[PDB]
């Protein structure tokens, strides 16, 4: 049995936004699907929930700001009003109850990345690190939203002693990250790829 | 309404020691209450349904009691792999509630301790041509924390700063750093000598260039 999230993207406030859940080896005749978020670097926040008899509860906050329905196969997230606030990755989870043993929330989506912002996606810029016998050089990515970017080294062929730091938000809202490896010694290349705004950066990094 | 509140926000833990965690459920959830497990890039994972029950294939190394209003988490053993961040949750109702996990517990595991590798990259010319540079400093595998000064001709720097730290490494317990100091280009080309120091404990590691 699986679940999957998808529709999560960039959007402007204000601008309805509808997420969808996907669901495979169970009913939701027996199990209740819940939402939870949980924006970048803070802990899980319940949304809501849709009952297997089609009963829809939402957190005291949520009330208002989102709409939950379900299929047979899917279950909807609408957020009516997108805030900045809002920023975050959403998970679908199915939960279920016996006599009195509550279960938990026991199968999760990857989650989907909605990004609330006035800003446009924009693609990484992407500079060479390096020093000034073996060598660690790298890449500073500055610039792009929404996230993620990808960052491999000679096409995935190079994977020992590479370190990939995790994004930093900047003031302008932009996002940034670094990679680092350590190689021997021909042309060592990292390779960026940032799929929001259909872009592929390749950076050959120099001794 | 429901309220849930976790304690402690942090705690650590030998290797081979044992971490407590606490849950507080503003009224009787009558042990409807689950745990997680969360590494970064993850969803969380299951680790005990209703308050004391194992969930499938979880090992007995986490332990979950309590009853009314009062829930506790023990993890025996404590391991590099279960360095994490632990939610509690009420599954008692979804009625008025203000919110259902509590705030979340963040794990570190004091593994062997590891002295960092530090590098420091120079801003390439096509930064300074754009008008602003990031110089980067780097502090690769080490245990415990360590803190980064950066230092100008000799001067502490105390803008332009930011550092970033991955989560401990599942193995071995370990951290890397990297830690940016921005400037203009006129601010960069107004010095000469830039520093990266990074210390633990109270033994300092130094890299440096001159522009």
């Amino acid at each position: 049995q699986s679940v999957e999230e998808s529709g999560g993207r960039l959007v402007t406030p204000g601008t309805p936004l509808t997420l969808t859940c996907t669901v495979s080896g169970f009913s939701l005749s027996t199990y209740t699907m819940n939402w939870v978020r949980q924006a970048p670097g803070k802990g899980l926040e319940w949304i809501g929930d849709i009952y297997t008899d089609g009963n829809t509860y939402y957190a005291n906050w949520a009330k208002g700001r989102f709409t939950i329905s379900k299929t047979s196969t899917t279950v909807d997230l609408k957020i009516t009003s997108p805030t900045t606030e809002d920023t975050a990755t959403y998970f679908c989870a199915r939960d279920s109850w016996d006599a009195s043993s509550y279960y938990g929330l026991d199968l999760w989506g990857q989650g989907t990345l909605v990004t609330v912002s006035s800003g446009q996606p924009k693609g990484p810029s992407v500079f060479p690190l390096a020093p000034c016998s073996t060598v660690t050089l790298g890449c500073l990515v500055k610039g792009y939203l929404p996230e993620p970017v990808t960052v491999t080294w000679n096409s995935g062929t190079l994977t020992n002693g590479v370190r990939t730091f995790p994004s930093v938000r900047q003031s302008s809202g932009l996002y940034s990250l670094s990679s680092v490896v350590s190689v021997t010694s021909q042309p060592v290349t990292c390779n960026v790829a940032h799929p929001a705004t259909n872009t592929k950066v390749d950076k050959t990094v120099a001794p | 309404a429901i309220k849930m509140t976790q304690t402690p926000s942090s705690v650590s833990a030998a290797v081979g020691g044992t971490v407590t965690i606490n849950c507080q459920a503003s009224e009787d959830i009558k042990r409807y209450l689950a745990w997680y497990q969360q590494k970064p890039g993850q969803p969380p994972k299951l680790l005990i349904y209703a308050a004391s029950k194992l969930a499938s294939g979880v090992s007995s190394r986490f332990k979950g009691s309590g009853s009314g209003t009062e829930y506790t988490l023990t993890i025996s053993g404590v391991q590099c792999d279960d360095a994490a961040t632990y939610y509690c949750q009420q599954g008692y109702t979804s009625s008025n509630v203000n919110n259902a996990f509590g705030g979340g517990t963040e794990v570190v595991v004091k593994g062997d301790p590891v002295a960092p590798t530090v590098l420091i990259f120079p801003p390439a010319a096509d930064q300074v041509a754009t008008g602003t540079v990031t110089i980067v400093c780097v502090a690769n595998k080490y245990f415990p924390d360590v803190t980064v000064t950066w230092e100008v001709d000799g001067t502490t720097q105390t803008t332009g700063i930011e550092n970033s730290k991955t989560p401990q490494n599942s193995a071995d317990c370990t951290y890397n750093l990297s830690s940016t100091l921005t400037l203009t280009s006129t601010q960069y080309n107004s010095h000469k000598e830039y520093t990266c120091k990074v210390t633990q404990g109270t033994t300092s590691v130094v890299q440096s260039f001159n522009r």
